[PDB]
């Protein structure tokens, strides 16, 4: 049961109480998942309209 | 009309559980997948605790306790005996015991104090992967038999029924319900060994054993099982004394102590979901009456002239009060 | 501001669209003039989502109302609705489609279809953002069936990014006009497998069950089934109409209730259904909410199970008695909801009832037992084109054998789809 | 000082920063109107409370924070709100059409269109950082806008503020209150791709909060605004030691060095007490060691789960009100004597502790109790892992008859990603599981 690190200020104060000792993808990629999306998008809108025109 | 499901077929307590709530009337079985249940007879291995109490309008109840594998393996006892202090080292109807895969040194320290205080040096070491026991006297053999595995001494002066001159153990099933009422079934079993006690199968006790290895199974007894009446009338009539005061004492300690010290690790009183659990305890008894805890099973078998009995009050007092229709137990209280 | 788009068309799509007018333009205060008059902002918070607002403030329909013969769309100018209507969104030929599923969608409606788009695209370029199209229509006849379908597959070509939902009358023996209701409403039934997204069926054999049976009426009339009809219609559009956040747009409804494209045909229920002062209780609500005689399919529930439901409960109630009592039908009877969809039961409360009740239930539910609707159209269907009989009427009009063949085909694929699902 | 951007995502996520920067203002004696009277540096300064204000040359404590969602109602209350004069328009960003509850409608289709113009406003405020630390985001996981936009802001963000942490608080989805059936797919989709972006993440249960409503509150019905009153408070809790002077947790890199050893279990459980219904003319008022031992009761928990079941790799009590560090301690002893509190081997048990003398404030007029002392516990526990095995399971019930995919493949997503995000699910259980057993 230690305390140690104890800080004091007129708001209130901290400590800590140990009780026992131990034992990203760049803005191109993003952009490239993000136009993907938009072409499958696009693709299976045309298929749509394909399908309709027939 | 409550709804339950079945997710452990080989249960043959349950079986008859889930057998009695259909006879009423008021209870539903459901697909073993449905999560809308009020009631799960969970699986052995593996239950999914954390997916139990998320079901909003449905008071679950689940009859397996959380955390009670503590209590019911070998190497996890020994250790829950050991450093537990209400349990503490100094336990005194807890054999001596040990691990080993670590305890092998602290083993072999005690074990060289009696070889050469020439007291008896005969230990047993078994695991929860048994039906693989070994009785040995020598420390050599056990430990190359087991190349986890525990040790513990063997009790070499056992209480021995007369006629016969024959081992016995005493199996003891415990309730627990969602309030953490420990009831004790009034009705035990005496697994009782056919062939009389060699300290030079009649050792090990255990129903299959003395079915399969033994000649003498059925002689005196139906089915190496001895009730209560029976076991009570003899210790009148040979020792002048009765069950309840020689044995039966001891063993209501033992059931508190052991459940007692692991309630605040698995006592669901404020939790989303509740549990209960029927234990069997298995005890020894020496040739002083004293009484000696042997294991802790979390998914027992019973006698099949206490099936009816037993099942019943699984349903009366765990099942039925946290939710009501339209003793046999001892309660121990605490 | 998600606005949406209504078109009725053909006899039964615009009667049964002038009473759901009728019926929504009271609850929200709306006078036959378009004069607002009510007494509450809440029937005015989401009024757009039907209505637009002219000068002084008059709320007018976004309603189309479309036919090839004049004769029912004069009378719902000289209803009691008739005035509120907007002049320019009458779209009527002079032909008829003489219940002929090829005249609506191939001869006749096709001549008068790109007018009602021009109709349709002045609504919804006046649309801050549309949400999507309502139509109303039978299946049994001609210019609703036929052309309506036509409708739906053009209005799909020009705003492929919106949710097209329809309230579908199908055909009944019982309540029969002629023998080709089958072909007709099976030629319909995949269109609309393909080209919509939500379709509220509709069976006019429940509508005169319902007034049979239970209504106490012996002698049904079109009026009597298009009240349970309005009814019904007021309910399911209430998460539209007023303040919630269930299935408040067209969007979200179809991604909470349909699981795969072609599985949207909803089963509608309603309650009470009283042959009427006394009080229902929440409990009351809900037990004839799910049961059998309150849906509007003429499907057995207990026959199919449930892959989704919506339930909206209207009035001022006990919200913790209403989760109270829905979870404990899913709970005494979770063997019909399908375990594979988690929490598949949705349930909305709105404060305003309609007219003339305390409180009310709509049920929306998409259960695998709608194939019995389609089964019995398809039985009907088959026993006329196995001989061939009444086909000369299409032939005539150009169609071949092998889209009946095909639409005969594309249903029993339906119904197998239905099937796989309720194993 | 060193500032602190907060975004609120989707309806949730505004409606919870609605209510905590009204809490911040009541804490911090701002009025609707933007003036603080207590601040007697006018148009400047670099006080704790500047961390989270903006100051004009007018006088006004400006929120740095910003308002996303892909639907005007929602955001269109905070523009006619009580608080509408603290934020300037340019913090408020609203579109035509939601994400329907569709997490690849949010990320892809509409999130595309969105994305630059929102970096562009949260840009502008880290124009007026002098230092800016990081970002904290509000945002639910069912949402189709709290997902998926989410989602692919914390990407864009690592890419444009790579130095700067970012902290999550997220809303667990819970059928009592939810609106939709897809959410288990739209929290594990945004899980997945947000788990490499976020430094440390809070988790709400909605069913906690609910069930702390009904059962502490008698509130019968629990409506989103006493949700969120209850979730503002211990969001409070959790950003008073980068409002406030102190020790404990003064920038958000701490967080991460307290709570978080291993970057992906980044999920610490948070406990708060006492709950006090405000109906109830006179309450007791609970102890140190009374609400110190209600931090180890489920019942207190923001996500139900069992931390007897789990060990435990960082702890941080979190004080306010009247505390000592030796009635602390005192409690401590007691609890560690009754309790299951097991940590992991290569992590000290022990406790980091916080206090700040000033007691919690309650909105005027609502459902909470003013009390003399409340803690709130951060605990990093692997039991908080259940709450992925119930989503996780929900996931796979649907997932196994694709039940609702089509709905996502057709706003531009891969099928693939539905099974990429469910086995990098699979890999952060086992992780859980390896730790705690
Ligand atoms: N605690 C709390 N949860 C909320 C609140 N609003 C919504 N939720 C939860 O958030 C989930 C739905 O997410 P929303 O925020 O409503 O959706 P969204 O982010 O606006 O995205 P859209 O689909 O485009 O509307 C559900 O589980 C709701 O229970 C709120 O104000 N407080
Ligand atoms: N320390 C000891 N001294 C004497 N006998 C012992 C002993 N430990 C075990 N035994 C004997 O060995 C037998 C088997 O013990 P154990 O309980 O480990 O087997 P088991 O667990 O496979 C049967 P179950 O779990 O079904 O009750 C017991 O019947 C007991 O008589
Ligand atoms: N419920 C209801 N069904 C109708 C009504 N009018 C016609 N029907 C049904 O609709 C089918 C005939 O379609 P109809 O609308 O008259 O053909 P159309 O005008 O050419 O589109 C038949 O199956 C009738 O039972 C009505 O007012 N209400
Ligand atoms: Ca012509
Ligand atoms: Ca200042
Ligand atoms: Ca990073
Ligand atoms: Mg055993
Ligand atoms: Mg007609
Ligand atoms: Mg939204």
């Amino acid at each position: 049961m230690e305390v140690i690190e104890l800080n004091k200020c007129t708001s209130g104060q901290s400590f800590e109480v140990i009780l026992k000792p131990p034992s990203d993808p760049s803005l191109e990629e993003i952009q490239k998942k993000l136009e993907a999306a938009e072409e499958r998008r696009k693709y299976q809108e045309a298929e749509l309209l394909k399908h309709l025109a027939e | 009309m409550y709804t339950f499901v079945v997710r452990d077929e080989n249960s043959s307590v349950y079986a008859e559980v889930s057998r009695l709530l259909l006879a009423t009337g008021q209870w539903k079985r459901l697909r073993k997948d449905n999560p809308r249940f009020n009631l799960m007879l969970g699986e052995r291995n593996r239950l999914p605790f954390g997916r139990l109490g998320h079901e909003p309008g449905l008071v679950q109840l689940v009859n397996y306790y959380r955390g009670a594998d503590k209590l019911c393996r070998k190497a996890s006892l020994v250790k829950l005996i050991k450093t537990s202090p209400e349990l503490s080292e100094s336990c005194t109807w807890f054999p001596e015991s040990y691990v080993i895969y670590d305890e092998r040194e602290v083993f072999l320290a005690a074990y060289n104090r009696r070889r050469e205080g020439r007291e008896g040096n005969v230990w047993i070491a078994k695991s929860s992967a048994g039906a693989g026991i070994l009785i040995s006297s020598e420390a050599s053999e056990l430990l190359d038999f087991i190349d986890v595995h525990v040790i513990q001494k063997y009790l070499e002066k056992p209480l021995l029924l007369e006629p016969g001159h024959r081992k016995f153990d005493i199996r003891s099933w415990v309730l627990v319900d969602h309030l953490y009422n420990i009831y004790l079934y009034r009705e035990g079993v005496l697994r009782t060994s056919s062939e009389p006690y060699n300290s030079a199968t009649c050792h090990l006790t255990n129903h299959c054993i003395q079915k399969e290895y033994s000649k003498n199974y059925g002689r005196y007894e139906e089915g190496n099982e001895m009730f209560f009446e029976e076991f009570n009338q003899y210790l009148m009539d040979a020792l002048n004394t009765t069950l309840e005061n020689s044995i039966l004492l001891q063993i209501k300690h033992i059931i508190r102590s052991c459940l007692m010290c692991i309630e605040p690790a698995i006592s669901t009183k404020h939790l989303h979901y509740q549990s209960f659990q029927l234990f069997g305890f298995d005890f020894m008894v020496d040739e002083e009456l004293k009484v000696w805890l042997i294991e802790v099973n979390g998914a027992p078998a019973c006698a099949q002239k206490l099936y009816a009995e037993l099942c019943q009050g699984i349903v009366d007092v765990a099942i039925s009060s946290v939710f009501p229709l339209a003793s046999i137990f001892i309660k121990l209280h605490h | 501001m998600r606005e949406i788009v209504h078109i009725q068309a053909g006899q039964c799509g615009n009667q049964i669209g002038a009473k759901f007018w009728e019926v929504i333009s009271d609850e929200h205060g709306i006078d036959p003039t378009g004069s607002y008059h009510g007494d509450s902002d809440l029937q005015l918070e989401r009024i757009n989502v039907y209505y637009n607002e002219a000068t002084g403030n008059k709320y007018v329909p976004r309603a189309i109302l479309v036919d090839l013969e004049p004769g029912t769309m004069d009378s719902v100018r000289s209803g009691p609705f008739g005035q509120i209507f907007r002049p320019d969104n009458f779209v009527f030929g002079q032909s008829g489609a003489g219940n002929n599923w090829a005249k609506g969608h191939y001869t006749e409606g096709a001549e008068l279809v790109d007018s009602v788009l021009d109709v349709v695209r002045k609504e919804s370029e006046s649309c801050d953002c549309l949400q999507g199209f309502q139509l109303t229509h039978s299946l049994g006849g001609g210019t609703g069936s036929g052309m309506g379908t036509l409708l739906i597959s053009k209005i799909r070509e020009e705003y492929p990014d919106r949710i097209m939902n329809t309230f579908s009358v199908m055909p009944s023996p019982k309540v029969s006009d002629t023998v080709v209701e089958p072909y007709n409403a099976t030629l319909s039934v995949h269109q609309l497998v393909e080209n919509t997204d939500e379709t509220y069926c509709i069976d006019n054999e429940a509508l005169y069950d319902i007034c049979f049976r239970t209504l106490k009426l012996t002698t049904p009339t079109y009026g009597d089934l298009n009240h349970l009809v309005s009814a019904t219609m007021s309910g399911v559009t209430t998460c539209l109409r007023f303040p919630g956040q269930l299935n408040a747009d067209l969007r979200k409804l179809a991604v909470n209730m349909v699981p795969f494209p072609r599985l949207h045909f909803f089963m509608p229920g309603f309650a009470p259904l009283t042959s009427q002062y006394r009080a229902l209780t929440v409990p009351e609500l809900t037990q004839q909410m799910f049961d059998s005689k309150n849906m509007m399919a003429a499907c057995d529930p207990r026959h199919g199970r449930y892959l989704t439901v919506a339930a909206i409960f209207r009035g001022r109630m006990s919200m913790k008695e209403v989760d109270e009592q829905m979870l404990n039908v899913q709970n005494k009877n979770s063997s019909y909801f399908v375990e594979w969809i988690p929490n598949n039961v949705k349930t909305a409360v709105c404060d305003i009832p309609p007219r003339g009740l305390k409180m009310s239930a709509t049920f929306i539910g998409n259960s695998t037992a709608i194939q019995e609707l389609f089964k019995r159209i398809s039985e009907q269907f088959t026993a006329m084109f196995r001989r061939k009989a009444f086909l000369h009427w299409y032939t005539g009009e150009g169609m071949d054998e092998m889209e009946f063949t095909e639409a005969e085909s594309n249903m029993n694929d339906l119904v197998s789809e239905y099937q796989q699902y309720q194993d | 000082m060193r500032e602190c951007i907060s975004i609120h995502v989707g309806q949730a996520g505004v409606q919870i920063g609605n209510a905590c920067w009204e809490l911040y203002c009541l804490e911090h004696g701002i009025q609707p109107d933007g003036q603080m009277p207590s601040d007697k540096t006018i148009g400047g300064g670099d006080d704790s409370f500047n961390t989270f204000f903006s100051e004009t040359g007018a006088g006004k404590h400006v929120p740095r924070a910003v308002f996303v969602d892909l639907e005007p109602t929602v955001i269109d209350e905070v523009r006619t709100g009580t608080y509408r004069q603290l934020f300037h328009p340019e913090q408020l960003i609203t579109g035509k059409e939601d994400a329907a509850n569709n997490y690849a409608r949010g990320h892809y289709t509409i999130g595309k269109e969105i994305i630059d113009l929102v970096l562009d406003r949260i840009r502008k405020l880290a124009d007026q950082c002098t230092g800016l630390q990081g970002f904290l985001v509000f945002h639910s996981f069912g949402g189709g806008t709290g997902s998926g936009f989410t989602s692919l802001l914390m990407e864009r963000l690592s890419v444009d503020y790579g130095k700067k942490s970012k902290l999550e608080f997220s809303i667990y989805p819970a059928p009592q209150v939810s609106t939709a059936v897809v959410e288990p797919y739209n929290s594990i989709l945004t899980t997945h791709t947000t788990l490499e972006h976020s430094d440390c993440a809070f988790m709400v249960d909605n069913e906690a909060i609910y069930d702390i409503c009904r059962r502490n509150l008698d509130i019968e019905r629990p409506t989103y605004t006493n949700l969120n009153r209850l979730i503002s408070q211990i969001v409070s809790s959790i950003t008073a030691s980068l409002r406030f002077d102190g020790a404990l947790n003064v920038d958000l890199t701490e967080f991460q060095t307290n709570l978080v050893p291993y970057p992906r279990i980044h999920f610490p459980l948070a406990t708060y007490a006492p709950v006090i219904s405000a109906e109830k003319a006179y309450h007791e008022q609970l102890s140190v060691a009374e609400i110190t031992n209600a931090c180890f009761e489920p019942a207190n928990q923001m996500v139900k789960c069992d931390p007897r079941h789990g060990k435990y790799m960082a702890c941080c009590l979190l004080y306010r009100g009247d505390v000592v560090p030796k009635d602390v301690n005192a409690a401590i002893a007691t609890i560690k004597t009754k309790r299951s509190i097991q940590f992991v081997d290569w992590c000290p048990t022990g406790f980091k502790v916080g206090i700040n003398y000033q007691p919690p404030t309650v909105v005027p007029g609502g459902d909470l109790a003013k009390v003399q002392r409340a803690v709130c516990m951060l605990s990093n526990t692997t039991a908080i892992a259940e709450a992925w095995a119930r989503l996780d399971h929900k996931f796979d019930l649907m997932y196994a008859k694709r039940a609702f995919v089509h709905w996502y493949v057709g706003e531009g997503m891969e099928e693939g990603e539905f099974s990429e995000a469910r086995e990098d699910m699979a890999a952060l259980e086992k992780d859980y599981e390896e730790v705690g057993v």
